[PDB]
């Protein structure tokens, strides 16, 4: 058995971003998704950094 | 094949010009003196397993440098271990028999993981032709015990690690074993047979279990993969002229793309069925069996009324052409015999062990029409038919309608 | 040491090859041609296999009837074959029976009826193997590797051939094809077991002398193939066990990396979980396989044909749930053929293959078999002394070079059979032609 | 249409020089100069997000 | 570290007399204070069976074995959550207290080892 | 081993999350503890002033630090949740182990109500000591110099961490190298990575283990007169006993676990046979 | 909204004279521009699956039907991934729009209805 699949945790990580099954026939209006993750990464990333400078 | 004696081992080698030799052991320990079910082909099974100087995985890695192969079967009459390998490696292959002979160490991990799954696989292997399961069933009913029994474990009879071990005790013994060298140079066998197997215990041999008895009735085994019908009769008197008989009676084709001159291929026409005449000489007593296959059993059905016919049209009167053909092929046939490894060590096993001279195949008897004609009469007015069905068995033929 | 392999022409440019065994009582004679399927084009596919149902249909002389007769009074028996490249006749017979057998070859090849009437009798019998050949799975699943390795070329194309030209072959197509391929210096008859060489050649005299020879002959086994990086599925829910195989463009014949490919296909090697010595094979892989029961079987195969060859593996499995785990392994074995095979892996594979290229030669036949194709493919015998010194030239450095160029990264025809749900996408299993820690 | 062993065409879509270095090459030109920029841009983002730990103009100012 | 080398060292020290005097005194204070005979258990029942080998050996054992060794599990674990020890028939003796494991494990690793070696070896 | 290897991350975590929130009160140990502590990093080779400097935002302990102390200290507390949850998850493979050290799949318990409710006896437990505390001494664990407004300029008498990072204070002051002695403090966390390796024993744990079970007590021991040593003054003869216990906190896993454990093994055998 | 009630509900639409010389002509011409015909699906393709109801009337379907409809499905995934249309046989005409499904689901619905009736039964 492969590595991803044997190990719990990575086994977590291989069902939604790897091996995870998803219909051959998704248009582009199945981006926002993950352009939705791209935005909370950034504000986490920014609101963050404007925390360490901010009164 | 020069036989002869190697510390109270019979050897038999024949040298030849070429790099591979085979070597092998013969033993006397076939299904007919098992003590239990099954037991020789689990000891068959149980060969070049864990033994105490070599480890069942350091032998399989030790053959694969020699580039050697390794072949087992399980007969009525023998368990045939047989060893292919370059004619130089000759002392590894004997040192290697020595040991399972002498220091198997029969473990119950080895029976349940290894041994017993495999001997599984085999049999399912087989029986996937039905044809395979009509003529082991026709041995059945025939003999019922002796060469009775199965060939092969079943899982409706466990073999147990005591039984296996029993067996062993008896079969591993001096008294039972025959050493067949294909290509090895016969003075080098004997001295190294001396060596290695001169510890082995002398034992007694091993005996069949009461006499053989001959009876007649019928066998229906459903099955639902494919039909077979074994028309099936028990000799007392296994005589060679049967031999000539199943060759001529024949059932397959000698071309691509066709049916046969032979009687029984002359039976199927029409069908998609196939027949094989087969006779099996087993010392005491013998099997004339004709068995036929196929997809339909209405089919299989028509072509064993004209299997019956065949044989009491051959019975009646046969011409001097179809008693020519029989020991035409016929002859082919002790030719291929003795030239198969496989069945080449069980021939001289049997000369070696049992006592039964080879017969040469440029000595293979020609039987005159009126001989051939006699011994398919003798056969048509048995008192004891063997009919075994395997398949649909409702839509298959009885003996009574046969 | 086995005899030496006796060889001699005719005029007409036919060999005649023959290794002796005094041993034997029985000797195989027969026809080995350097044609098959391969020589017919899209519009008469399938006429090779169609010709050898016919060539025992009945002859200018003897009818269906008599052949039957004739062959069974002899006592032995008559086989052929039709490979894509390759057609055998052969007779195994009696010693004495020899000369009788040349006879009907002859015969059968030079002047066979090809009886109008027997050409629609045996069109349904063809038609009948064409959707009886589906039962057969490894069969199934080796011409659909061809079709796609070599799409659109001929040697994609089945044995057999397309239903359509079935119904249009005609005995003028038949007559065509083996007059134009069925010359005398592309065939080799061959003598093996108990047969005397001088008296061969003298039979070859009587029977093959009137053979017509080809306007350019070329040597025998003189051929471009353009592999295709490609998959068939062929997903069947109901089948229990899913049969795959794999494969990139291997080796010809007379590559120069022949022997190197043999080297690391024996590396892999093959697996059967019904032998009872396959859980203790030294291959990684069979290795991986036992221990994780992800397979019933695999076999590693290196096919070669004058140009081009296909070099894979065939696995057959009934764990539907851990097919991806199979591929993915296997896949991971081919890489270290090009990552990490040091002298270990090498000098026990040749070990395994020294004894194995003999070993293969058991009876009259194999020999037989032997000799007629090394004739057609290379054109001579290799003595066992100079396959001995080929073998030992091949070094780990000759496997990893050669691995490198051939399985490193490189397109793959992929065939799956059966429970394949598991299978993943082709991008997903080409992925595995490398690895990124490398 | 029915016999699995025709494959469909793919001529409109096959290259003639699929199985040359030259074809596989260009492919990887394309993945590598899409990883270099990524670096590249990955570099400079890290590098420009990152300095704004670096002591402040007004910090810097009463040094 | 492995049964096969715990079991090699002992052999070592039985083998050499004055090794021997002083160890397998101590060893059996040692066996006495751990205290594992009061609740019922064998030696062997310790053993870390959280391994591919250990857990082929225990699937070896003999069905009546592999019933008893689940019974004293049980029983232990029961005098453990009670903050009770045996008493009576439940106390190991001395002379229950048998090796029932090791041969097992000493054959599973045994091939273990072998196959080990075996992937390492170098045609001269 | 993997839910021990991710507690050990957690344990790391900790640490940050308790330095950064002292640090946030800003007096006199905040201050000066934040300044002793970040210098530590300047001990890296070459770059090590720099990473400082980048980590104040400026050229001492001051605002720029204090606000990206917070930011920081607001976050890891996520994190450290975070990875409590992946330890459990890697645990869930293989489950709790017991204090036999024996299989339990043998005999099982659901979670609730059993654990369930044992854990509300020392969730109250915990409470009480809790509110003696918080309502009765709320400033015994705490620096009374802690109640003094940060002041670069005056130093305080002695500048200690928080007592739950004394043993590891002890263990730096041990090694005279400045560099040596981070190395030595950061190993003496990353060493508890090699316990799955050092450990020999084919039993697990120490409930049957006398002379296991002793060393661990002189361990045990030993780490609390680290955390001891960590606040005397420097001073003899503090100085070559934190040096003892500093080599015998590091032979605890480097030469007598593997040791004990190897004769405890030959003792079991020996002894049952 | 069930099977039963859109079946029911149409029943009624087309006994209606009126009703049907206006209802049909109007949703003869909706079909026509829902354009599923277009991908080669017949409309009993669009229904929900995804209920215990109709994954059993799935199972009840005829071993034919049933790979006809998932090759239908695999062609019309391959046709939306494209971006393209099905074209010449692959269209799926008037007459081969056969409601192949509808009477499995009217039984299961049938007797899943029954049920809650009964359920409910008051003996008098
Ligand atoms: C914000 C952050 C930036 C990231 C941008 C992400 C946006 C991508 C996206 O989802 O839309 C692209 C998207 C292309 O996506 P696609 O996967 O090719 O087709 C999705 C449609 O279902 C396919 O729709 P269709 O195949 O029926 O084609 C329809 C489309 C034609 O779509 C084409 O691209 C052509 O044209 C229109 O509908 C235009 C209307 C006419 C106005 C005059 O554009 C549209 O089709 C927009 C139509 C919405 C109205
Ligand atoms: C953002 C960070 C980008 C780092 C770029 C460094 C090189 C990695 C890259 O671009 O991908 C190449 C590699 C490989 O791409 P690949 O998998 O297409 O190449 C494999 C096949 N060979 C080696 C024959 C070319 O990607 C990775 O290894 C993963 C890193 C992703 C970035
Ligand atoms: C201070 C020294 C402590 C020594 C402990 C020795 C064992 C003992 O008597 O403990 C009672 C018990 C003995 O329990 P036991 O599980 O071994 O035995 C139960 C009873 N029998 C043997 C019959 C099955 O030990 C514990 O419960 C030990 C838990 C250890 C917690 C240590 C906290 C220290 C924190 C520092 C971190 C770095
Ligand atoms: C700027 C950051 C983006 C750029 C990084 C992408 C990778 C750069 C080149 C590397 C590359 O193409 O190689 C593949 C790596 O891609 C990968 O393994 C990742 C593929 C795509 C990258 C990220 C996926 C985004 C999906 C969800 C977006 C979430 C947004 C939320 C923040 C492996 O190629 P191969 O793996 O196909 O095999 C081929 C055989 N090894
Ligand atoms: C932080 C905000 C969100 C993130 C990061 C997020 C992320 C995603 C992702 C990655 C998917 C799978 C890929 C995709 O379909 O795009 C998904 C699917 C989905 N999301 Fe969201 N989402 C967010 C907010 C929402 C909201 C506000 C809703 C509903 C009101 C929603 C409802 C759904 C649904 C129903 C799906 C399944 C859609 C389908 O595949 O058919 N999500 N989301
Ligand atoms: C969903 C994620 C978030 C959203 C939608 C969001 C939204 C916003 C918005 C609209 C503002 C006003 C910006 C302006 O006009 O100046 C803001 C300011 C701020 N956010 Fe966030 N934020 C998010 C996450 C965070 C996080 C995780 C932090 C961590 C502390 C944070 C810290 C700040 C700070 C310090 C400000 C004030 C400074 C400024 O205006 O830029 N934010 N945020
Ligand atoms: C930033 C997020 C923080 C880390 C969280 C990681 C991703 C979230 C995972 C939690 C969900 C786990 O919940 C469960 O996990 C298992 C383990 O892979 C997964 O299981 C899924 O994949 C496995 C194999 O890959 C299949 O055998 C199974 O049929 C399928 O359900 C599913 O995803 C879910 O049934
Ligand atoms: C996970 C990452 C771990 C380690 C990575 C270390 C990265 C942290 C280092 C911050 C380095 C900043 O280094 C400094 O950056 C700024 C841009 O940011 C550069 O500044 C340069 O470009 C910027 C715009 O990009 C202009 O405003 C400026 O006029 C010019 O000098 C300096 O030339 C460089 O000295």
């Amino acid at each position: 058995m492969a590595l991803r699949k044997k190990n719990s945790l990575l086994n977590m990580a291989n069902s939604y971003v790897l091996d995870s099954p998803q219909p051959s026939n998704l248009n582009y209006f199945w981006n926002f998704g993950s352009l939705l993750a791209l935005c909370l990464v950034i504000q986490l990333a920014t609101g963050i950094t404007l925390a360490m400078h901010y009164t | 094949f020069s036989t002869a004696e190697a510390a109270g081992v019979k050897v038999a080698a024949q040298d030849g010009q070429s790099p591979i030799s085979d070597l092998s052991v013969v033993l006397r320990g076939g299904s007919r003196y098992a003590t239990v079910p099954g037991v020789s082909h689990i000891l068959e099974k149980f060969a070049f397993q864990n033994t105490v100087p070599k480890s069942a995985l350091r032998f399989v890695r030790e053959l694969e440098l020699f580039g050697g192969k390794l072949y087992t079967h399980t007969t009525r009459e023998h368990i045939v271990l047989r060893t292919q390998f370059l004619k130089q490696d000759l002392p590894y292959f004997v040192d290697a028999f020595a040991n399972v002979l002498k220091e198997t160490k029969f473990q119950q991990f080895e029976l349940t993981e290894r041994v017993a799954p495999v001997a599984e696989l085999d049999l399912l292997k087989r029986e996937s032709d039905p044809a395979f399961t009509a003529l082991e069933a026709a041995h059945e009913v025939a003999f019922r015990t002796g060469l009775g029994n199965s060939v092969y474990a079943q899982g409706y009879s466990p073999v147990t690690l005591e039984d296996v071990k029993e067996f062993a005790r008896q079969v591993y013994a001096k008294q039972n074993v025959a050493v067949v060298g294909n290509n090895v140079v016969p003075a080098d066998l004997q001295q190294l047979v001396g060596t290695a197997f001169a510890d082995l215990q002398e034992g007694s041999k091993v005996t069949q279990a009461g006499t053989t008895t001959l009876h007649g009735g019928e066998a229906r085994v459903r099955t639902s993969t494919g039909n077979a019908l074994t028309i099936a009769l028990p000799i007392a008197e296994p005589k060679p002229v049967y031999h000539a008989l199943a060759s001529f009676l024949g059932g397959p084709a000698s071309m691509p793309w066709s049916v046969g001159a032979s009687p029984l291929a002359q039976a199927t026409v029409g069908t998609h069925t196939s027949v094989k005449a087969t006779y099996h000489n087993y010392g005491d007593a013998g099997l004339f069996a004709i068995t036929i296959k196929g997809d339909s059993p209405a089919e299989i059905s028509q072509v064993a009324h004209k299997a019956v016919q065949a044989l009491k049209d051959t019975g009646a009167e046969v011409t001097e052409e179809q008693a020519a053909r029989a020991y035409a092929k016929s002859k082919f046939a002790a030719a291929e015999a003795f030239e198969n490894p496989d069945s080449s060590a069980s021939v001289i096993g049997m000369e070696l062990l049992s006592g039964v001279s080879r017969i040469a195949p440029e000595n293979v008897q020609k039987f005159t029409p009126a001989e051939l004609s006699e011994a398919a009469a003798q056969l048509s007015a048995s008192a004891k038919p063997v009919v075994a069905a395997v398949g649909q068995v409702h839509a298959l033929p009885f003996a009574d309608e046969l | 040491v086995s005899p030496k392999t006796r060889t001699s022409n005719l005029k007409n440019g036919l060999t005649i090859a023959s290794e002796s065994n005094p041993l034997v009582q029985t000797a195989t004679v027969g026809v080995w041609i350097d044609a098959g399927s391969r020589n017919e084009n899209a519009y008469n596919n399938g006429t090779a296999h169609f010709f050898e149902h016919l060539a025992f249909k009945g002859t200018d002389k003897r009818s269906q009837h008599q052949l039957e007769l004739d062959i069974e009074n002899m006592g032995g028996h008559l086989n052929a074959y039709t490979s894509r490249e390759s057609t055998v006749y052969y007779a195994k017979s009696f010693k004495d029976d020899v000369p009788k057998s040349v006879e009907i070859l002859a015969d059968i090849l030079q002047h066979s009826k090809l009886a109008e009437s027997a050409i629609d009798r045996e069109r349904e019998v063809i038609t009948r193997e064409l959707e009886e050949v589906n039962k057969q799975y490894e069969e199934v699943v080796f011409d659909h590797l061809h079709a796609t390795a070599f799409m659109n070329q001929p040697l994609g194309r089945t044995i057999l051939g397309p239903r359509e030209n079935i119904q249009t072959i005609t005995n003028t197509e038949l007559r065509k094809f083996i007059t134009e391929n069925y010359t005398a210096d592309r065939m080799v008859l061959v003598g093996a077991g108990a047969v005397d060489h001088d008296a061969l050649v003298e039979l070859a005299e009587k029977y093959f002398s009137h053979l017509p020879s080809s306007q350019s002959p070329v040597p025998l086994g003189t051929p471009i193939p353009n592999f295709v990086g490609s998959e068939v599925r062929l997903r069947d829910d109901t089948m229990p066990v899913a049969h795959i195989a794999i494969a990139v463009e291997g080796v010809s014949w007379t590559s120069e990396d022949y022997y190197t490919a043999l080297v690391a296909q024996a590396i892999i090697g093959n697996y059967d979980r019904a032998v009872g010595t396959s859980r203790h094979q030294g291959s990684r892989l069979s290795n991986i396989v036992s221990e994780n029961n992800l397979a019933n079987s695999f076999q590693s195969f290196s096919t070669s044909y004058s140009d081009t060859g296909l070099w894979g593996i065939y696995l057959t499995s009934e764990n539907t749930t851990q097919i991806d785990d199979l591929v993915h392994f296997t896949l991971k074995e081919w890489n270290r053929l090009s990552t990490s095979v040091s002298n270990l892996q090498v000098e026990r594979a040749k070990s395994q293959l020294k004894a194995g290229l003999l070993l293969s030669l058991d009876g009259t036949t194999y020999v037989a078999e032997d000799i007629g194709r090394q004739l057609t493919t290379l054109g001579r015998r290799v003595t066992p002394a100079e396959v001995e010194a080929k073998l030992e030239a091949v070094t780990e450095h000759d496997v990893r070079a050669w691995a490198q160029k051939t399985l490193y990264d490189k397109d793959i025809a992929l065939v799956g059979l059966g429970p394949i749900e598991g299978l993943y996408d082709y991008n997903r299993i080409r992925n595995d032609m490398s690895m990124m820690r490398w | 249409g029915k016999s699995t062993y025709k494959i469909p065409d793919f001529t409109p879509y096959l290259k003639k020089d699929r199985n040359t270095d030259a074809n596989r090459l260009f492919s990887y030109f394309m993945i590598g100069s899409f990883g270099m920029l990524s670096a590249a841009g990955a570099k400079a983002t890290v590098q420009d997000f990152l300095s704004n730990m670096s002591a402040s103009a007004d910090v810097l100012a009463m040094a | 570290a492995s049964i096969t080398s715990v079991v090699k060292t002992s052999e070592l020290i039985l083998k050499s007399p004055l090794l021997s005097k002083i160890v397998v005194p101590l060893a059996k204070t040692y066996v006495k204070f751990s205290g594992y005979r009061q609740l019922g258990f064998k030696m062997n029942d310790l053993i870390i069976e959280e391994t591919p080998n250990m857990q082929l050996a225990l699937r070896r054992l003999p069905p009546t074995e592999s019933y008893d060794r689940v019974y004293r599990l049980i029983r232990a674990t029961q005098f453990s959550l009670s903050h009770k020890l045996a008493t009576g028939n439940d106390i190991t003796k001395p002379e229950e207290d048998d090796h029932y494991l090791i041969p097992y494990i000493l054959d599973v690793e045994a091939e273990a080892f072998e196959k080990d070696a075996l992937d390492n070896l170098e045609v001269v | 081993v993997l839910p021990w290897s991710i507690g050990v991350i957690i344990f790391l975590l900790l640490i940050i999350t308790a330095f950064m929130g002292y640090v946030l009160v800003f007096g006199q140990m905040s201050l000066w503890g934040a300044t002793v502590i970040c210098n530590l990093v300047s001990a890296i080779p070459w770059l090590g002033e720099d990473i400082v400097h980048f980590l104040w935002g400026g050229f001492s302990v001051g605002n720029p630090t204090l606000q990206r102390f917070f930011a920081l200290h607001y976050l890891m507390p996520f994190v450290l949740a975070v990875f409590a949850l992946l330890h459990l998850i890697a645990l869930h493979t293989a489950g709790s182990s017991n204090p036999l050290g024996i299989t339990s799949n043998v005999d099982k318990l659901s979670m609730h109500p059993y654990y369930s409710f044992k854990d509300l006896i020392t969730v109250f437990a915990f409470l009480l000591m809790f509110t003696l505390f918080v309502f009765f001494s709320p400033d015994k664990l705490g620096h009374p110099d802690n109640y003094i407004p940060a002041n670069p300029m005056v130093t305080p008498a002695s500048i200690v961490p928080e007592w739950y990072l004394l043993p590891f204070y002890a263990i730096l002051r041990a090694i005279p190298d400045k560099l040596g002695g981070v190395i030595a403090m950061v190993a003496a966390i990353l060493i508890l990575l090699i316990l799955p390796i050092v450990d020999r024993s084919i039993i697990r744990g120490n409930a049957f283990k006398p002379i296991s079970k002793l060393l661990f007590g002189f361990f045990i021991c030993n780490f609390l007169l680290l955390g001891v040593l960590g606040q005397v003054h420097i001073e003899p003869p503090f100085i070559v006993l934190g040096q003892i216990c500093t080599i015998f906190y590091f032979s605890y896993f480097l030469i007598l676990l593997p040791m004990v454990s190897t004769i405890e093994n030959i003792f079991f055998y020996i002894g049952s046979l």
